[PDB]
């Protein structure tokens, strides 16, 4: 229960969400296969 | 047989072709596009030179040779002096650029070495001096000719490449967008970046965006022969270049 | 459930999952199944304790000041007699937690405060006093205090709280920054001009927050260090970067020492384990 | 009014303690928030990058010769270079995931290595890597590192080889400090084959390492770290 | 009772802590409301009414002819007036805008200025009125103010003309205190043609300026302003 | 969610909203679309930050 | 959810209302047109 | 139920320059055990492996042996410092910001509570364990091998007051959802030390005797 | 807010008090709980199980 | 009711379970009943 109804006085709620790693990991433009070539 | 290692780029009316090359990278994993509605907070209609602009600029090179220690350029800043773009960096008060980021380095088979390319948002360096000594404006904004890591000074930023620029390790910079150029296998890079700050639009004269890094983590070598001596080149184009707010020409 | 590994057995193919290049700047999503052979076996873990916001959002202190309550001297400006103190805000003035917000480009959150003060009679005291301990937002533009009771500390449109010596406030504060995330680094200046400050520091204009004894003077000197401890909620971060490996000078340069120490333990031979 | 009982840790300060507080800014309208790339949702998402690890911290090393593993002709059997396996105070300390790392107690889960030849394109070796599970020694014989877990690379247009190292682990979670009971074991490398350059040439070509997490990477109970001197 | 517990902030007072309290005066019935002119809502409705700007500020000018700006017969292409643009201490700071500002620390959207023409019903000019960007130096000349947002006042029977500074900035908010980091930029007003009089005359008119928002008017975070002494 | 601004291209008219008289001690409404071209984009604010109410409360 | 059955006790509750600026900005008997003459 | 674990005292002095400051007890380390006082420790010695959550309550009370003007109600600060965090050096260092390291904050005469989640690295605490930390003749034998639980900081954030105050904080523990396996037989002899079974050289044997088998 | 009457025992400290508390730890992720032999639920389970008894302590 | 999300924060809260004194008593592979020999 909110007793506040200023947005920023509620407490750190929020969920778990799936990771993302690809933007970190595999920024590239055509995509790699695992077990193909990297160098094609 | 369309090679991966095969890759044409046409943009405005310049293109590049390469035939030894590692896949592109999309900064972050998007591609840059134009500001939304949504996003926008500037009341201008905006003006989008096309491909007047967003053509590939190609910047003084350098040679790598050993002792090398490494470039820093700057962007927008290393373009301010070339063609309409340059021009209109200093005539629009505000505006947003993606860029393609193409460096190139040439070798035969019988040549060593690693070229470590990284692009940086945001890369506040620290001063040689240290203490409470800021960087000058002078300093930070050199543009074609970018900071050589090679060169001496005390009065410019502090030079070592172990601690890139700024304190931070190199061996982590890799967090960034990065390529690595082997000579053995590929002499090009190519690092796509989307327009990334805090705000839709900004000025592009007081505040760079990217720098870009090219450090040398292998030393140039040749399995004979004298002190090898390989020029770097770099080609940087605007992607989707949006201005806003006219104003006479600006002076530094 | 999510599995860690599933059962593999041996291979013998022309697909080869453990070899690549590093050349393109991608790190491939290998597991142990391509190398090994494995068993099935579950996570039982969901990663929970590794979000931003639990990096983030726990308390940590941002900045200690120290005030006194004693008659005041006519012959000082206030606030070099400590009747009053002026905090300019910023969080990097601690390590513990600049470090933390280092590692992202751009950070945004909204704030919680907590104000904790202790009182102290280093002299020889009678008694003691039990204070109430202002505390006032000095956003830019607003009066700075000048007196430890000029008519500025009357709050009229500037928040603040009042609170005693040995307990403490506790408030929220919404983003307040002008863009959409506050940036950590900032690689320029003010203006276009030669000679200007450089970097994060000028982009930091959050105001000051000061602090009062509001008691009258009471015989004898008491000191009152107040600890201002912040934590984030509601966090973002985007664009993460390398920690930073050398110690930090200054609040907002990112300079360091003329010869820095290599922040990395050798070893007498590659091979020695 | 309603009749209530206090408990103990009545009005204490817990840095931990995520609750509700009154906000100083009452009507306050936070500046709209754009569309900004690299958005970070949770560390293991960092965790999975490829750093360098400073393999060669031998000393007089300065530099970046501290990432550079050097490799020479007519040498095999030997070993290229060997380190303890620590995601604390080891090589891989100032790599993410030892920075990473240096915030939690408690650290599970497979970590992957990578190696890049970058030695010229007419070169060729064969490498060993091995990795030595705990209660072993050494190795300090390439007969012994042979028994462990290991990969032979093969030096060609693919430049990268990425070993991933199996958690063999028999108790459910390591310490990221050094820690005799939870020991990782060992890393190492040694010469297949031998290091060929082409004829009446001598050079010394390099590697560099790289680390990186596994997908099954865990990491619990944070802590502050020792890399803050001040 | 039911177990509680206390957090830190127990006991504090809090300026903008909006809570419930009990009545001073159980049953007191307040006097009706008869309906009053004027309402106020907010205090963006007052923001939008046209205040004049004391712009020849300049030193021996005493009086109301602060609020005066001179033009003169058979110049051209000079400057008639100029300003930087700043909604503290320059010359809005006394204006509505100037005061309203004065309670905030966040400033965004546009501004709208107006100038009205007092001089004889035979006179005539044209004049160039003139926005010039952030960065920018000066203008120094009118062939630079130009190049800026401008509009061409023609004098005549509508006597007054409206400029509406466009919002510029790259930022979403720009404050209200003078910051190089958010310098608004200039504006200035440049005879087009010249100040024209009945033959034989000789005269100095004058014109009064204007300031109001536009519809498109933001202020957030408010504070205390600096204009009380005691 | 309310408009700060519309897109509004280069007029040429007979209609003139840039020119009027405050002699009437009238403000008239104008935007700076009506001064120069524009480009769509939202407010994002609603205001209530400037209440009466917290203004004085 | 108020405590006290005396009004004034309640906490300072209320909606944002949209703004009405033609009290204040365009006060006329004669309604004035945007791009009109203010002199006729 | 809820039991003592651990004492610690600190004091409040003027920090003393030819001394470590751990050492003048301006801030003090506990390495959290529980095998510390006895009547706990018997009990959990009931079973082989045990896994529960902790509560924490810390109580803190000042005295002042000496010739005092007045009395001071100081702030008490309870700071986590698990293995591979840095461990405070001076009384106020910057460790002591705990950006990172859970933290409490509490009055003398007030007290501190909080929870505790399971932190065991295995499915359960072990209360024994027959072996060592690793394949040598000469290394550590016993439960001590495996607790690496860490340490709790403690310190009085005020600064000295002219005359020197003596906080004694102890620590209660109470273990909750707790569960169970292996039980086993309780001690009968006296404990020497922390972790090891050892007992005394020539121990009373714990049985009281009589002086035939038939008397009542 | 809502008016509030203390009673005694406020702020006591009470040994076998089960109530609710804030964790130090607030997303930590507990260790998987593995099949082990031998769970004890109570300890009159324990109490029907034999032991000797020192009847000759003379 | 739960006020805090993160469930180490629970009270010591349970169920009474039926006893299973089985596994300490009679932990034998070949049933023994009562009134049977034990050594058959
Ligand atoms: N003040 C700032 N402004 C900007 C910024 C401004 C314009 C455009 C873009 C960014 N970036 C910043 N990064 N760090 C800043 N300092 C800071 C931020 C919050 C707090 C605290 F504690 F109030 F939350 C204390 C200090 C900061
Ligand atoms: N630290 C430990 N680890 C292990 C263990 C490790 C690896 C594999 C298997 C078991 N078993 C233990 N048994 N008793 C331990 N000491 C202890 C436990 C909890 C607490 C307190 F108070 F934090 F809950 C204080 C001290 C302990």
């Amino acid at each position: 229960i909110n007793y506040y109804k200023d947005a920023a006085s509620s407490s750190s709620a929020g969920q778990s969400f799936s990771m993302d790693p690809s933007k970190f990991t595999e920024p590239v433009k055509d995509i790699m296969l695992k077990g193909a070539p990297a160098l094609n | 047989g369309y090679s991966d290692r095969v890759e044409q780029i046409t943009l405005g009316n310049s293109t590049i072709t390469t035939q030894e090359a590692a896949n592109s990278i999309v900064a972050y994993g998007e591609w840059p596009s134009f500001l939304s509605d949504v996003d926008a907070s500037d009341v201008n209609k905006t003006t989008k030179p096309d491909t007047s602009a967003c053509r590939f600029y190609t910047l003084d090179s350098k040679m790598w040779t050993q002792g090398s220690k490494g470039w820093c350029w700057k962007l927008p800043d290393a373009l301010k002096d070339m063609g309409i773009f340059g021009q209109n960096m200093f005539f629009h008060s505000q505006g947003r650029t993606g860029y393609t980021i193409h460096v190139q380095c040439n070798a035969t088979k019988f040549h060593s070495g690693c070229l470590l390319v990284v692009v940086i948002p945001e890369h506040q360096l620290a001063s040689a001096e240290g203490g409470n000594v800021s960087v000058l404006y002078d300093k930070t904004h050199p543009g074609e000719k970018g900071i050589d890591l090679s060169e001496a000074d005390s009065t410019g930023p502090m030079k070592d490449p172990l601690y890139m620029m700024d304190g931070t390790l190199i061996g982590n910079s890799l967090i960034f967008p990065h390529q690595f150029i082997n000579l053995r296998t590929n002499n090009t890079a190519t690092i796509v970046v989307p327009y990334i700050n805090s705000v839709p639009m900004d000025s592009m004269t007081r505040h760079n965006n990217l720098s870009l890094m090219v450090i040398p983590i292998v030393d140039i070598t040749a399995t004979s022969g004298t002190t090898p001596s390989i020029p770097v080149t770099i080609t940087i184009a605007p992607m989707f270049l949006e201005l806003s707010g006219i104003r006479s020409k600006a002076v530094i | 459930q999510t599995l860690a590994s599933i059962k593999s057995d041996s291979k013998h193919t022309q697909k080869v999952p453990s070899l690549t290049a590093n050349e393109t700047g991608a790190t491939l999503p290998t597991t142990p199944s391509d190398s090994v052979e494995t068993r099935t076996t579950l996570m039982h873990y969901t990663g929970s304790e590794t979000t931003l916001e639990n990096f983030l959002g726990r308390a940590a202190c941002v900045h200690v000041v120290e005030i006194v309550n004693k008659r005041p001297t006519d012959t000082e400006e206030h606030r070099m007699q400590l009747l009053f103190n002026n905090w300019k805000i910023n969080l990097s003035s601690l390590v513990q937690l600049r470090r933390k917000l280092e590692m992202f480009t751009y950070v945004r959150f909204d704030s919680e405060y907590t104000i904790i003060a202790t009182s102290s009679q280093p002299n020889e005291a009678k008694f003691s006093s039990n204070l109430t301990i202002q505390a006032m937002f000095i956003p830019p533009g607003a009066p700075n205090p000048k007196k430890w009771d000029d008519y500025t500390w009357q709050s009229a449109t500037n928040p603040s709280v009042f609170f005693n010596v040995g307990k403490s406030a506790r408030f929220s504060v919404p983003y307040l920054g002008i863009a959409s995330a506050y940036n950590c680094f900032y690689d320029g200046y003010s203006h276009d001009n030669s000679t200007t400050p450089y970097g994060i520091n000028v982009l930091n204009h959050m105001g000051s927050m000061a602090f009062r004894v509001v008691n009258e003077h009471d015989n004898h000197t008491t000191h009152v260090k107040v600890r201002v401890y912040h934590r984030a909620k509601h966090i973002r971060a985007w664009v993460p970067r390398a920690p930073r490996a050398l110690e930090y000078l200054h609040i907002g340069r990112t300079n360091y020492k003329q010869s820095p120490q290599n922040p990395i333990k050798t070893r007498k031979t590659i091979s020695t384990y | 009014g309603l009749p209530t009982v206090l408990t103990p840790g009545s009005e204490q300060f817990l840095t931990t303690d995520d609750r509700q507080s009154p906000s100083a800014m009452p009507n306050y309208e936070p500046t709209p928030l754009i569309h900004i790339p690299g958005e970070v949702k949770n560390l293991l998402e960092i965790a999975q990058v490829d750093t360098l690890i400073p393999l060669n911290n031998t000393t007089n090393t300065t530099g970046l010769g501290m990432y550079r593993i050097p490799l020479v002709q007519n040498m095999q059997g030997e070993q290229v270079f060997g380190f303890r396996l620590y995601l604390g105070d080891g090589v891989l300390k100032t790599t993410l995931l030892g920075e990473l790392c240096q915030y939690f107690t408690h650290w599970a889960g497979s970590l992957r290595l990578s190696f890049m030849y970058t030695g010229p394109a007419l070169s060729s070796a064969k490498l060993l890597i091995a990795y030595t599970p705990p209660g072993a020694q050494g190795p300090t014989k390439r007969k012994e590192a042979m028994l462990g877990t290991h990969v032979v690379w093969d030096i060609g247009l693919q430049s990268t080889v990425v070993l991933n190292i199996p958690w063999t682990s028999g108790v459910q979670y390591r310490y990221t400090d050094p820690d005799t009971y939870t020991s990782a074991g060992f890393v190492s490398c040694w010469y297949q084959t031998s290091l060929v350059l082409p004829p009446q040439t001598q050079q010394t070509v390099y590697m560099l390492g790289f680390i990186s997490a596994c997908p099954d990477f865990k990491l619990r109970l944070m802590k502050d770290t020792q890399s803050i001197h001040q």
